[PDB]
Parts: structure tokens; C-alpha cells; sequence
RNA sequence: GUGAAGAGGGAAACAACCCAGACCGCCAGCUAAGGUCCCAAAGUCAUGGUUAAGUGGGAAACGAUGUGGGAAGGCCCAGAC
RNA sequence: GAUGUCGGCUCAUCACAUCCUGGGGCUGAAGUAGGUCCCAAGGGUGAUGCUGUUCGCCAUUUAAAGUGGUACGCGAGCUGG
RNA sequence: GCUGAAAGCAUCUAAGCACGAAACUUGCCCCGAGAUGAGUUCUCCCUGACCCUUUAAGGGUCCUGAAGGAACGUUGAAGAC
């Protein structure tokens, strides 16, 4: 609704091509290519794109909606990407980036190795805390979520993979 | 996760969501009062 | 004066081929049931079988409406105590997709002897080739 | 991988120098004949169909014989097929031999197992016995019941009971190699393999890993 | 009222429910209750709307930003949520 | 103008309202171990003393010694307390 | 869980994308083309006359008897037969 109803405008050195319902988006960071869903017609105006819902479908504006957040994402990737940081607490918990393969060691008996998708580049500034860039945020998401889900922050000392912004919210044990 | 035939709203943290036609109650305070029906 | 019947020696029998791609199911099944039976000549007889030879092509690509794609459950029993077993339409359109068309056609038809045999007059296949190129089946819309 | 067809020639051991008995099973392979080369093209998968041991030609039948002309292989006591991996091509004629199992250390040997005949319950599908006494009347290795009540009104689909037991394709898997020994035509597996001594055996590479 | 002492058509099958009271014959027509995509006779009929669960085709107290429609009411371009 | 009745033996088979094993949420969940709820029926699920006993109480085990339907499953299969 | 609107916020879901169990489909073992929808591959064998009539069919005579099979016998770690 009013998000669909607030144009995206594309800036220089962008290019975008819209092939019916494919849009692909050149930009510095790379290339984004998406398939909207039949119910939203996208037009590219003077330097924007404008969404609206096609006619003879329901809820058109929900999915004008959609279209309009991720085509806003997409170009906002194609330039400067985005980033997640994670940090890494606990005693011994170290994390090493080696090409493009994670080595974690969040206290198993085992070494754990995340390997990255295509797109996604991850570096370690510290010994215990993960930078990772890249151009599409629904993958970068993804990532930094299964790389967290390998040890997931425990309730007690926060012991574990974090987001480096979020909040635990720790408690405490019984008394005696 | 309290499954119930009533969930209910319990303080103001806690929303009310409908994911895969059942209904459920998550929220951001404790989870406590995460909730579904059933 | 008695009613005409049709004889079995004497009757005359057509080959059509059906592409099925994109097809709701039993809007297709339904017409495959009635021109096997020979329900659209005007001389059908119940006892006599006056349908035609119906070549359905795509089974893979038929259609249906809903969430019966995941939903569907078809099931059978083996004869054993275990013996019940179900699969959704998905996994028959992945193991053998020529049995969902056979089985609502089969579902259509008259039981007995004769509706076996109508059934007979089916060739269904997953692909876009048939080999019945000698009998010259000629392209029916459904 | 394929594998091989062989004989079952009896049961000894074998003594290690740090004294343990290892009990072994004899399968005598000779070289196994390929016979026909089965493709995607002709026959719709790939296989390999070879021969073994030999047979007199006063009993080989003109159809069989023909058949063996073709690959130009001389006439053997059976023929069996093994079902080929991406890997490998044979070629008709190509004789087979035991160094196939040189470095394999793990079979499975498919026997015909010994006929028990027809068998009782009580051997056939380990029945407890009834009592021998304390009243019990003409009824100590009978099966008992056989169903419920009235509710089924049936006997269900399987249910155990007397009937033929033995003289049947019994597989025997993850066979330990004692020895290959390709001059005297021998594999030494341990331990025992279905059927009785002369009889046909097909050693496969393990393939429960 | 019906069965008993009543057959026929419908209700899948179903004395006692619905329609309807069999003198006999016809390879004639119109209807009742029920129905008209195929089994299986007849609308894949027309116009307008609703529902997305296979609801339709089992079940309550109670719970819920599911949607369709009304009658009213505040907060507000002095800027509302 | 006959449908054999309690318990044991032999042989089972299904349901899931799950005893164990498998997967999870919350915990008044530090760990170990628990509590409670949700998913799950693939396989597994004691041999003794007393009593006709089912049950039960005991003695020792076990990962566990599930709850039910099957004419309180099973006497043209056994027993006959 | 990720991205994400409806509902300028939130939101695992409405579009889209990930994980996730001894259950399910496979993978392992056996039976299996009477799968009358009776499948495929390889190999082998048989290429003589004549008559009749209700003929589009068939019947019959003479010559021929293959590949194989069965039967019989000696039997089997196969077997009630």
C-alpha cells in the first residue's frame, strides 16, 4: 500500500531491464536478477521505478508491497552491499575464514566448516568476530542465520554465536 | 510453548500472529507466553 | 419394430490423440470416460463398446485446482495386514504420472467386463511422443 | 563392481602365526567367460552375462550352442549376469579371474541354501513348544492358533506356518577375504556361505560398505 | 400416518422416513419426491453474490487483525495513526 | 430345534490417549538429572515367590517392563486349577 | 529460521527461499511378466505335393517329423507326491 505507492528510484550507474515480469539489476556489487509474481506491473519511469498491482487479481497491493521492498533491497545492494557482523563469546571459541570456508570451533569435539554461497564474502577482523558482505540480503541473512544456528547464544552467560547488535537477555540460576 | 484452545494476548509484548491457518501468540518479552492453538 | 443395436464385428472405431498439458483432471477424465464409453454416437449401445482409441500425451503437465497437488492422497492396500499405503498426487506424478490420468479414467468408467474393456482403448503417456504413428490418431480438443 | 561365479569346495581353516583359528569357506573361481555385453541401446542397461566351469557338448542343446558361438567361448555349466557400474567395459570373449578380488577385503557370497524339505512350525519359524505333559492331548509341536474371533472371521496374509523351508537364494553379507590365490583358482572367505559343498556361488565386492 | 396386510420411484444399501396405492398388455406421452460432469437418464444452463477449508462431506463451551456486507461513532491537512 | 463360561499355554493382529529408543517448545532448565507439553507407532517392551487367579504384594532385573480393541482375541488349537 | 508486505512498524508466509525425526519414499535382502497392460534381449529349428466343397474360409489325403520335449532307466547334500 503506501510502500508499493513509494516510487524506488535507481541511482547513476544502476541499470536495470525488466523482461515482462524478470527484472535484472547491473550495478558496481554485481548482478541481482528476481521473478515477480504475477499480480504486481512494475514501469520504469524517469530514473524510478514505480509498482502498482495488475487488475483481476486480489490482494495485488500486498504483493505491490513485496515487489517494492525487495527491488528497493536489491538496488541498495548492487551498491555498497550490506553486512552482518557476528561476535563470538564463550571460552575458546574462535572463528577463521579460509578462502571461502568458515572454521568454527564453538567447543565440540569436532571441527565445524560452513561453506559460503557464491555471492557472500566473509572476513574475520578479530579472532572471535565475523564481517560478512555481500550483494543480496536475503542470502546474507541466511548465512549469518545458520552460521549462528550452529551455536546458538545460551540463556545463562550468552555463551555462543550472536548478531553482534542483538540482545540476550541472560538469567540466572536458583539460589542454593 | 503453551498449546491451548484459547490463546490470548498476555501483556503488551506478546502479538498475535496466524502462520499456516493456525493461530499463535509470540512474544518478545519472555517466552513464557509463546502460545498456539491446538 | 425393435430398436437398433450396434454390433460388436461391425462397429467403427476412431483414433484421437489428447494433450493433456495443463488440463484440470477429472474436466479432462470426464470427457476421456464418455468418449471411450461411445456416449457421443448416436449409436451407443450399453452392452455394445462403440467408443474410440484416445491417446493422451503430457500426463506429467495435467492440472489441478486447489491444494490437491499436496493434498490428494491416493491410496491402496496390498492384501497384507500392513497392507495400507497412500501417496499425494505429487509423489504419483513423480513415480509414474500416467497413473493419476489412468486411475480417474478408470474411476469414470462402467465395472465389469466391459468397462475393462472400454479402459483397454486408452494409451496414456508421460511424454510428447507416442509411437501409434501407423493408426494416424487425429488431434481431438478437449 | 561385478563379481564372480565359483563353487563351493568345502570348510577348513586357516591358522594365523599369532594363534587364532580363522574358520574359512573354499569357493574355487575358474575363469568366468563373458558372454553377452548388454547396453543401453539394445537392451536398455548395462550388464555383463558370463559362463564358468565346463560342460559336455553331448548335452549342450543347438540353441545354447549358438549362443556361446557368438562370443566364441567354449560352452560352460550355467550363465549369470552382473549388472555394470559407470566405470566399466568388458568385451565378449574377455575371460575373468579371481585377482579380481585381489584388493577387496569385503564380499557378499548368494548361495542356493540347503533343502530342509517341507519343515514344521516349531523349525521352521523357532514356535515354542507346547507342554509335554500335564494333561496336554495330541497337541506338543502344533502350531496353536492361527487367528481371532469371529472379527476378522480370517487367517491374515503371512502368517507363519508350515510349509517348504530351505533349498532358496540366501545372501550372506560384509564376508571378510581371507586369501585370494590366483594360481590354484582359490578365494578363502571367513566364515560360512549358503549351500552344500558343489554348488554354485556368486561373490560380489561388499556392497553394504 | 405408515408398516403389519402395499408392490413402484427417492433417501448409496435402509418394514415402519419422502413421493405415490400395482386388473392385464404396449419398444407411446406428461409429471411427483428426488435430480441433470462420468459410473448413471437428464443443464459442464443463464444472471448476481459468497466461501478457500476439499468447508461442502460429523461434533460444543470457548479463542482469533480470515474475509463479505450494513447501521452508526470518535481521532484528525490548525497534521491524525 | 445350544453362540462353551474365568485364568494359564501357543499364536497373534490393529489403535495411539507413547513405557523405551528418535525430534522439539517452556521450565521455579548452571551441569548431571528432572517437570510439563507438542511431533512420532519403525522396532523393542523381564524370567521368579504366594494365590485358580486376572489383579495385587513382594524379591531381583531391564533402555523400557505402555494403555487399549480384537465374542473380557484365541477350547472343530491345548489345559481344566 | 531468512527476506517480506497486507498493516509507511512489526511479522517464519500472504509471493519467494532454508533447515528439520527410528515415522513416509528410497537405499539392503527375497519373490516377481497370469504385470491378460501376459514385456525385452540372445540363440536354434522347420521353406513338399494334391484333392474337395458350404469358399475368402475351411476340410481332407499322401510325403515329411526338425529344434526341442516327454517317457523310460541309474539317481541326488532335491523331495510327502
Amino acid at each position: 500500500s503506501r510502500v508499493a505507492k513509494a516510487p524506488v528510484v535507481v541511482p547513476a550507474g544502476v541499470d536495470v531491464k525488466i523482461n515482462g515480469q524478470v527484472i535484472t539489476i547491473k550495478g558496481k556489487n554485481g548482478e541481482l536478477t528476481r521473478t515477480l509474481n504475477d499480480a504486481v506491473e512494475v514501469k520504469h519511469a524517469d530514473n524510478t521505478l514505480t509498482f502498482g498491482p495488475r487488475d483481476g487479481y486480489a490482494d495485488g497491493w500486498a504483493q505491490a508491497g513485496t515487489a517494492r521492498a525487495l527491488l528497493n533491497s536489491m538496488v541498495i545492494g548492487v551498491t555498497e552491499g550490506f553486512t552482518k557482523k557476528l561476535q563470538l563469546v564463550g571460552v575458546g571459541y574462535r572463528a577463521a575464514v579460509k578462502g571461502n570456508v568458515i572454521n568454527l570451533s564453538l567447543g565440540f569435539s569436532h571441527p565445524v566448516d560452513h561453506q559460503l554461497p557464491a555471492g557472500i564474502t566473509a572476513e574475520c577482523p578479530t579472532q572471535t568476530e565475523i564481517v560478512l558482505k555481500g550483494a543480496d540480503k536475503q542470502v546474507i541473512g541466511q548465512v549469518a542465520a545458520d552460521l549462528r544456528a550452529y551455536r546458538r547464544p545460551e540463556p545463562y552467560k550468552g555463551k555462543g554465536v550472536r548478531y553482534a547488535d542483538e540482545v540476550v537477555r541472560t538469567k540466572e540460576a536458583k539460589k542454593k | 510453548m503453551k498449546v491451548r484452545a484459547s490463546v490470548k494476548k498476555l501483556c503488551r509484548n506478546c502479538k498475535i500472529v496466524k502462520r499456516d491457518g493456525v493461530i499463535r501468540v509470540i512474544c518478545s518479552a519472555e517466552p513464557k507466553h509463546k502460545q498456539r492453538q491446538g | 419394430m425393435k430398436t437398433f443395436t450396434a454390433k460388436p464385428e461391425t462397429v467403427k472405431r476412431d483414433w484421437y490423440v489428447v494433450d493433456a498439458t495443463g488440463k484440470t483432471l477429472g474436466r479432462l477424465a470426464t470427457e476421456l470416460a464418455r468418449r471411450l464409453r461411445g456416449k457421443h454416437k448416436a449409436e451407443y449401445t450399453p452392452h455394445v463398446d462403440t467408443g474410440d482409441y484416445i491417446i493422451v500425451l503430457n500426463a506429467d503437465k495435467v492440472a489441478v485446482t486447489g491444494n490437491k497437488r499436496t493434498d490428494k492422497v491416493y491410496y491402496h492396500h496390498t492384501g497384507h495386514i500392513g497392507g495400507i499405503k497412500q501417496a499425494t498426487f505429487e509423489e504419483m506424478i513423480a513415480r509414474r504420472p500416467e497413473r493419476v490420468i489412468e486411475i480417474a479414467v478408470k474411476g469414470m468408467l462402467p465395472k465389469g467386463p466391459l468397462g475393462r474393456a472400454m479402459f483397454r482403448k486408452l494409451k496414456v503417456y508421460a511424454g510428447n511422443e507416442h509411437n501409434h504413428a501407423a493408426q494416424q490418431p487425429q488431434v481431438l480438443d478437449i | 563392481m561385478i563379481g564372480l561365479v565359483g563353487k563351493k569346495v568345502g570348510m577348513t581353516r586357516i591358522f594365523t602365526e599369532d594363534g587364532v583359528s580363522i574358520p574359512v569357506t573354499v569357493i574355487e573361481v575358474e575363469a568366468n567367460r563373458v558372454t553377452q555385453v548388454k547396453d543401453l541401446a539394445n537392451d536398455g542397461y548395462r550388464a555383463i552375462q558370463v559362463t564358468t566351469g565346463a560342460k559336455k557338448a553331448n548335452r549342450v542343446t543347438k540353441p545354447e550352442a549358438g549362443h556361446f558361438a557368438k562370443a566364441g567361448v567354449e560352452a560352460g555349466r550355467g550363465l549369470w549376469e552382473f549388472r555394470l557400474a559407470e566405470g566399466e567395459e568388458f568385451t565378449v570373449g574377455q575371460s575373468i579371474s579371481v585377482e579380481l578380488f585381489a584388493d577387496v577385503k569385503k564380499v557378499d557370497v548368494t548361495g542356493t541354501s540347503k533343502g530342509k524339505g517341507f519343515a514344521g512350525t516349531v523349525k521352521r519359524w523357532n514356535f515354542r513348544t507346547q507342554d509335554a505333559t500335564h494333561g496336554n492331548s495330541l497337541s506338543h509341536r502344533v502350531p496353536g492358533s492361527i487367528g481371532q474371533n469371529q472379527t476378522p472371521g480370517k487367517v491374515f496374509k503371512g502368517k507363519k506356518m508350515a510349509g517348504q523351508m530351505g533349498n532358496e537364494r540366501v545372501t550372506v553379507q560384509s564376508l571378510d577375504v581371507v586369501r585370494v590365490d590366483a594360481e590354484r583358482n582359490l578365494l578363502l572367505v571367513k566364515g560360512a556361505v549358503p549351500g552344500a559343498t558343489g554348488s554354485d556361488l556368486i561373490v560380489k565386492p561388499a556392497v553394504k560398505a
